């Protein structure tokens, strides 16, 4: 429940699942504040990558607090 | 303030100032001399 | 994306001396005295003065700042009266015995008898608004904090006034700034509602929880630590809760289970003080803050991600509904009246939700014990909610008359709903008549069966019983909820569904409310009156464009008396007169609702408590077999409980008697405006102008009678004022006599 | 620094505009030195109000007051502070020095011009650029005496103006006549982590200030001949990288010096000497643990000086890559 590689592992796994989700189904992605490159994932941009990382954290708190009591 | 003298002399503000002055002198006369059913 | 024009309107006082300049027909000259009433009837009709959608919107924005100054100076007056002329520290020394009072009366004509002995030697008028329990829930200790809060409120009142002048005469925004409705929606979601909920969650964590914890322990006044001393010394906060020694660090690693000792899910009530748990409400406001700020990022403004609502409304179209919501995004961002109708509908239903939730889950300490506070807060929020719902029915009709352009919304939901107005209203009045017979004729039937001496043929519980099985099953599910369908909850959502009797200071806070056949009949009475008011307002909305009686109703305006005596007679046909009828029907609906509330709570809920467990109520359980009769509603409720308003002279509850009779006077005075028509009074006033012309004192302002809409408006205003003043005086004097 | 003559810099990269102007270059760099002098004086007065004499200095989180208790300013016997006011005079001077350095910060960007080549008097001999090696050697040459001056100011403080606090005898030791041999300085490279010697601390500081004053007279009088120019570069971000990698090394060895030493960082004020741990990152974890979730000042100083010098090493990589012939190169 504290800092561990297990909770960080399921956090990073569901986070990059959320990045793949945002790269698959966001209607308009690129037109925001431009990212310096496309090395991370896709062609997102600053606001778009902040959004899909925040959804990675929302999904992260979801499965982590859904498994910390189960 | 050539318009403030006209706004303070409209009908609601003048009738409210007159009723405030009338209620003021009535309440003051009823404090210093209360309970006068007759003369 | 900010678009501001600079100095649109010059600041000048010369326009204040010329009343009626905003409208074209009023600035010519007061040739007639009806101009005076028109000066108040069009003073806020900003859509009739300007017709460009940009001047009216900034006029609305500055009017919002002015009204916000009015609310801030009202709230400043509440905190100042609680600071200077109250007994808040005296009530905090002894909350159970003495009674709060935040208004002292100047003895001038004998009204010093209104300053009754509220307990502790302090005289004054006992307040029923119950904001003392709000202050104890927030964490106020002495009168100086209330005084500085009143000072800061007056500072923000002058700040809002300066912002109104700045946003109308210095830097006023453009129309595109107002039409940015997605940015407005997500800022109001996150930065206003969610950020304000997070602020109050932080105040409930730091101030409201430790102060109420040590006040529930029994610490006297002038011994509580100051609220900033818990932040300045976290050891005083860590000795009350063990989780505060863990710091911020478990919150960020999602180790929230160690925060369980001070963010609980207890529910129910606090048995020591008779209110909600402050840890429960702190966890509650934090959860609302998280959910609102999450929902505060849904709408795209500048960064690509987000839902623009236009294709949301495009995507919802079915087989029954034609083209769906195609056009509503262009409606609701170009017409302020449609936004006003939706917001008044949902704020009215919100205020009724507030009343229906602040009686079975009392959120404030020692609020459920004070019966006058509970009854007054319930009925006042019920009345504000019903008023705002009638205003929704008004501004829907104003949108139909003056803000509805039929060329833009073809075969959408608005056009399809206006296309079958008969198939809506002719079923709505059918269910009105069906509910009317089956909620009132039940009352007449067992009134007649009781009057004919046959109680076995009534609709009582011993008689033919109409058991409300659905809400009884729902109460069974709420009683069975903690442990089966809410396992981390200790108590129920409330103790009104089912559970133990909460007793605090010899009185009853909340016991389970069983629903017999009397509650069945009065709930169908409530559904009936709700349906009739939702019939008059809905057929004022739909039949505001045109009809088969008069098909030229849109060109005549929203607010016109009649089309004439032809077609049999067309008086009260406008969309305004449906609001005029719906105001009385809201009055009747809410009067029966608050009567059912007051009688059921003082017959089955309230009363004193005894140490062996038995509960004796205020009216000894009259609602079971005597709330099913109209004579039972008259004798056992309106005659028996009005004796505390009647026999209270020469005492503290003496102003309520001369407000009881005052409300009867304004009702009876309203009947003169409602029953009579204008032309009689015009034919009489012209005779008084003759009697003035005989003495050369006839005024050059032409004196003539009120308009027909004005006569109906003053009739419904004095009717609602007189009835609400009568119910206010009765409810306050009764519930202050019973404790 | 590459490409055309003038490149459009946005507001998120706007400090790359005054790099060649040399008039506003002094204005930002003494506004920065005013901010460190502001943090020198205000945050040792911030910690006077949050000071507990009965409680121990380690668990409270006191940072700057152990730094003055190391120099023997107001420490008494047993490891406690007998007077607060000598910590208040030094913080008052650093705040006044923050005012006058902040005063001249707006002088070199409001009244003084954008360069120093328009002047005619003594100020005409102060303009510099990123090309002339003899113009950057006179700037660097006058700096090397001031770094050597702090060693002799340390000597005059230690010999004749106050003692030092240690852990071998745990008292203020007004020492004098240090060691006079340089051979043990070659041997201290392998056990500098535990010096265990007070007379050699001031004895090595005089033995390094004589070297720092040697580099001062050398760098002023002669210019670079050319043996350094053929191996190095002379540009804007070039000379930035020589320093920013060097100060990263200084923060590296100071983050190591905090966690393991006992004499220069006394354990009666900073806390017990830490143990080097590596999980995901190398962090100097505490040996004993606190009752609450707090850490000692030795745990805060050693961890922050390592995390931030690591970013200052990788920021040296950001400037050394751009000072050489390398673009962003987002290919494939
Ligand atoms: C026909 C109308 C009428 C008349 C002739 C009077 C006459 C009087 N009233 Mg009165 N009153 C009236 C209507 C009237 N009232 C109404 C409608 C109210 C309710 C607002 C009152 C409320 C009132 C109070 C509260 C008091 C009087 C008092 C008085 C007496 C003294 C007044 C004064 O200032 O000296 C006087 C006999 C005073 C008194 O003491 O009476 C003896 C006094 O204290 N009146
Ligand atoms: C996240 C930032 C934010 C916040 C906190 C608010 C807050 C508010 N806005 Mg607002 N607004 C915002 C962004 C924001 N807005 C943006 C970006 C736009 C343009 C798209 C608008 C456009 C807008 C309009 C057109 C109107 C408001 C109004 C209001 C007030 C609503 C009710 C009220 O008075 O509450 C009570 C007051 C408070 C809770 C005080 C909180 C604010 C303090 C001073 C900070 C409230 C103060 C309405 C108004 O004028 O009300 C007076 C109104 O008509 N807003
Ligand atoms: C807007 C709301 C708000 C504000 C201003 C604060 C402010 C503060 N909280 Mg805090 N807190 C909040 C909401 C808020 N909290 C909520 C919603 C929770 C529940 C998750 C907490 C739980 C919390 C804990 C557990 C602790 C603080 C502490 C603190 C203080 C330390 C400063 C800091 O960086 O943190 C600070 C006064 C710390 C403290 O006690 O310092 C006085 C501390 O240990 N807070
Ligand atoms: C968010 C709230 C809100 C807002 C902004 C508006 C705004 C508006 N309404 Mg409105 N309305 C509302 C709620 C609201 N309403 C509600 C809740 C109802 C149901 C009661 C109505 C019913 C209503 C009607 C029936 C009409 C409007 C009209 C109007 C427009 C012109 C206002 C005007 O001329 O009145 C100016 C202000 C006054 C005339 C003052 C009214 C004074 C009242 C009657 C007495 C108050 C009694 C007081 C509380 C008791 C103490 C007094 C005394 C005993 C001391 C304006 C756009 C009119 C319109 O659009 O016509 C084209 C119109 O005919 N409204
Ligand atoms: C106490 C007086 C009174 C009564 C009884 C009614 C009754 C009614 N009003 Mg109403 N109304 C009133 C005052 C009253 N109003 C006032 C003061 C206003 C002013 C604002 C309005 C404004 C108003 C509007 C605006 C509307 C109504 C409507 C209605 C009808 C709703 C249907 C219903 O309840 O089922 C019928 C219930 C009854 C008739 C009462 C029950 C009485 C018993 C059960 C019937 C008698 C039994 C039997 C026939 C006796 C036989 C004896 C034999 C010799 C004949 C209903 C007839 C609505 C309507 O007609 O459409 C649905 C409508 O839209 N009213
Ligand atoms: C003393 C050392 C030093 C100096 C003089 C400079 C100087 C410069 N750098 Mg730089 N840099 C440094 C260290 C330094 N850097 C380090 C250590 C890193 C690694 C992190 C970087 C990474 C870096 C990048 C990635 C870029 C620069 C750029 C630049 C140039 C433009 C100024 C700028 O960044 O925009 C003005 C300054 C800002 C906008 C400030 C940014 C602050 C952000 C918004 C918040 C970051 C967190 C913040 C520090 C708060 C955290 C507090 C912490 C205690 C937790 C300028 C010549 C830019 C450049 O040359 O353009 C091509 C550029 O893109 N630098
Ligand atoms: C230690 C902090 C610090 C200091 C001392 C300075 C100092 C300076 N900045 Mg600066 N800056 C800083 C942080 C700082 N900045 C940060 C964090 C950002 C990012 C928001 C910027 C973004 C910035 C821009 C965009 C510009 C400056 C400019 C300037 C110069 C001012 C020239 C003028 O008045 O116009 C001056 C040397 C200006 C400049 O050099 O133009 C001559 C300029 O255009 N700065
Ligand atoms: C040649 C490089 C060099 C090295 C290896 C050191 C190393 C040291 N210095 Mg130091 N110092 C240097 C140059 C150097 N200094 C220069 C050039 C100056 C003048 C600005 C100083 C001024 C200075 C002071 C004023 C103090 C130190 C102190 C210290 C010791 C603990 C601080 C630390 O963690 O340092 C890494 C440490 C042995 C402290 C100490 O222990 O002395 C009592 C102390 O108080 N130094
Ligand atoms: C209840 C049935 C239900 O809610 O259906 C609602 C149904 C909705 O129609 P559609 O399925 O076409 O709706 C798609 C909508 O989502 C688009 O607005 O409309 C009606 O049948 C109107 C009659 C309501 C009155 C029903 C009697
Ligand atoms: C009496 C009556 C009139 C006559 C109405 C009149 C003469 C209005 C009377 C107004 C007088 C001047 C009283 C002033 C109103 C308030 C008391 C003003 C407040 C002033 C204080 C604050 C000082 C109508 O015009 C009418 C029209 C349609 C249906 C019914 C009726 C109706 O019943
Ligand atoms: S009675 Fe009055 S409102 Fe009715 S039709 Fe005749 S004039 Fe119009």
């Amino acid at each position: 429940l504290s800092w561990s590689p297990k909770v960080a592992g399921v956090m990073i796994a569901c986070n990059i699942l959320a990045i793949a989700f945002g790269k698959l189904t966001i209607k308009q992605q690129n037109v925001g504040t431009p990212m310096p490159s496309s090395n991370f994932f896709g062609g997102f941009g600053l606001g778009a990558v902040l959004g899909t990382a925040s959804f990675g954290h929302i999904l992260g708190a979801g499965v982590i607090l859904g498994l910390a009591n189960m | 303030m050539d318009g403030l003298k006209s706004f303070l002399s409209t009908a609601p503000v003048m009738i409210m100032a007159l009723l405030t002055f009338t209620a003021g002198i009535l309440i003051e006369f009823n404090r210093f001399y209360p309970d006068l059913l007759f003369h | 994306k900010v678009s501001v024009d600079n100095n649109p309107v010059p600041t000048s006082f010369e326009k204040w001396g010329k009343p009626g300049h905003f409208d074209r027909t009023l600035a010519r000259g007061p040739k007639t005295t009806t101009w005076i009433w028109n000066l108040h009837a069009n003073a806020h009709d900003f859509d009739s003065q300007t017709s460009d959608l940009e001047d009216v919107s900034r006029k609305i924005f500055s009017a919002h700042f002015g009204h916000l100054a009015v609310v801030f100076v009202w709230l400043s007056g509440m905190y100042f009266h609680g600071a200077k002329f109250s007994n808040y520290e005296g009530w905090l020394a002894d909350p159970t015995h003495i009674k709060p009072s935040a208004q002292v009366v100047w003895p001038i004509v004998g009204q010093g008898i209104l300053n009754g002995d509220v307990g502790g030697g302090f005289h004054g008028i006992q307040i029923t608004s119950g904001l003392f329990y709000l202050w104890r829930a927030s964490g106020f200790t002495d009168s100086y904090q209330l005084y500085c809060t009143a000072i800061g409120g007056l500072v923000m009142a002058a700040l809002m006034l300066f912002a109104g002048w700045f946003h109308y005469h210095v830097k006023a925004p453009k129309l595109e700034w107002f039409q940015n409705v997605e940015s407005m929606m997500n800022h109001h979601l996150a930065g206003l509602l969610g950020l304000g909920s997070l602020g109050w969650a932080g105040h409930q964590i730091h101030v409201s929880m430790p102060i109420n914890k040590l006040l529930d322990a029994g610490v006297a006044p002038k011994d509580i630590p100051l609220p900033h001393e818990f932040i300045l010394e976290p050891s005083k906060m860590a000795e009350l809760y063990p989780s505060f020694a863990q710091g911020l660090t478990p919150f960020f690693t999602l180790n929230w289970g160690v925060y369980s000792d001070f963010l609980t899910f207890k529910g129910g009530l606090n048995p020591v003080t008779g209110g909600l748990w402050l840890s429960d409400t702190a966890h509650h406001h934090l959860a609302i803050a998280v959910l609102f700020i999450i929902a505060g990022h849904m709408y795209r403004t500048n960064w690509g991600i987000g839902h623009s609502m236009k294709e949301i409304l495009e995507a919802h179209k079915g087989p029954f509904t034609g083209e769906g919501h195609k056009g509503l995004y262009e409606i609701l961002t170009t017409s302020w009246h449609a936004q006003l109708a939706i917001n008044l509908a949902l704020l009215g239903s919100l205020t009724i939700i507030v009343a229906q939730h602040m009686y079975a889950m009392p959120p404030y300490p020692y609020q459920a014990i004070d019966y006058a506070t509970q009854l007054s807060l319930f009925t006042h929020h019920m009345w504000i909610g019903g008023f705002l719902i009638v205003g929704a029915g008004a501004h829907g009709a104003i949108f139909m008359v003056r803000d509805y352009d039929p060329a833009k919304n073809v075969n959408n939901l608005l056009d399809r709903m206006l296309r079958h107005r008969d198939a809506i209203i002719s079923h709505l009045n059918w269910v009105c008549i069906f509910l009317g017979f089956h909620s009132f004729g039940l009352y007449i039937h067992n009134d007649t069966m009781r009057a004919l001496g046959r109680p076995q043929d009534m609709f009582s519980d011993t008689a033919i019983q109409l058991q409300p099985i659905f809400a009884q099953w729902v109460q069974h599910l709420h009683t069975l909820a903690p442990g089966a369908t809410a396992p981390n909850a200790l108590a129920t959502a409330s103790y009104a569904f089912g559970g133990e009797t909460i007793a605090v200071a010899g009185k009853v806070a909340m016991m389970p409310i069983t629903l017999g056949t009397a509650d069945f009949m009065v709930h169908h009475i409530h559904a009936f009156t709700i349906h009739v008011t939702a019939l008059i307002l809905l057929k004022g909305v739909l039949y505001a464009r045109s009809s088969r009686l008069v098909p030229d109703k849109a060109n005549l305006g929203f607010r016109f008396p009649c089309d004439g005596p032809g077609r049999g007679g067309t008086c009260q046909v406008s969309g305004w007169d449906h609001v005029f009828l719906g105001l009385f029907w809201m009055y009747n609906s809410l009067s029966v609702v608050i009567f059912h509330f007051s009688w059921k709570m003082q017959s089955d809920v309230w009363g004193t408590v005894s140490p062996d467990g038995s509960v004796t109520h205020v009216t000894l359980g009259n609602f079971a077999q005597s709330a099913i009769t109209i004579n039972g509603w008259l004798r056992d409720f309106l005659w028996a409980q009005a004796a505390n308003v009647i026999n209270s002279y020469g005492s503290a509850l003496s102003a309520y008697g001369i407000m009881f009779l005052a409300g009867h006077f304004v009702f009876a005075f309203s009947l003169m405006f409602l029953f009579s028509g204008r032309g009689y009074w015009q034919e009489l006033i012209e005779s008084i102008v003759w009697a003035h012309n005989k003495l050369n004192v006839a005024p050059a302002i032409q004196p003539r009678a009120l308009s027909i809409i004005q006569g109906r408006a003053v009739g419904v205003a004095h009717y609602l004022l007189g009835g609400i003043v009568t119910t206010w005086a009765f409810f306050l004097a009764r519930s202050l006599s019973i404790g | 620094t590459y490409g055309n003559d003038t490149v459009q810099y946005e507001w998120w990269a706007g400090n790359a505009r005054f790099a060649d102007q040399s008039g506003l270059f002094i204005a930002a760099h003494v506004a920065q030195a005013a901010l460190t002098a502001f943090w020198a004086g205000a945050f040792t007065l911030f910690e006077i109000s949050r000071f507990d004499p009965t409680q121990a200095m380690g668990d409270q989180g006191l940072i700057l007051l152990p730094h003055l208790a190391t120099l023997g300013w107001g420490v008494g016997d047993g490891g406690q502070i007998v007077d607060t006011y000598p910590y208040f005079v030094i913080g008052s001077i650093h705040l006044i020095a923050s005012a006058v350095l902040g005063a001249g910060a707006l002088f070199h960007t409001l009244r003084a011009p954008a360069d120093l080549s328009t002047l005619k008097g003594q100020g005409k001999k102060f303009h510099f650029t990123w090309e002339n090696p003899q113009q950057l050697g006179i700037i660097l040459g006058h700096h090397l005496l001031f770094l050597g001056a702090g060693a002799l100011l340390l000597a005059g403080k230690a010999m004749y103006w106050g003692g030092l606090y240690d852990a071998t005898t745990q008292t203020v030791r007004l020492v004098s006549q240090p060691t006079l041999d340089p051979l043990v300085i070659y041997g201290y490279q392998t056990h500098f982590a535990s010096i265990s010697s007070l007379e050699d601390l001031v004895g090595g500081h005089i033995f390094v200030g004589f070297l720092l004053i040697g580099g001062g007279i050398w760098h002023i009088l002669v210019p670079p001949l050319g043996w350094a120019k053929k191996v190095l570069l002379f540009s804007g971000e070039a000379i930035l990288s020589y320093s920013l990698g060097g100060i990263a090394l200084a923060g590296f060895v100071a983050a190591y010096f905090c966690a393991v030493n006992t004499l220069a960082y006394p354990p009666e004020f900073y806390g017990p000497p830490l143990a080097i741990k590596l999980g995901i990152f190398p962090y100097f974890a505490d040996t004993v643990e606190l009752p609450m979730h707090a850490h000692t000042s030795r745990a805060w100083l050693a961890n922050a000086h390592f995390f931030l010098a690591f970013f200052f090493l990788q920021g040296h990589l950001w400037h050394a890559l751009r000072a050489l012939g390398f673009d962003f190169k987002r290919v494939e």
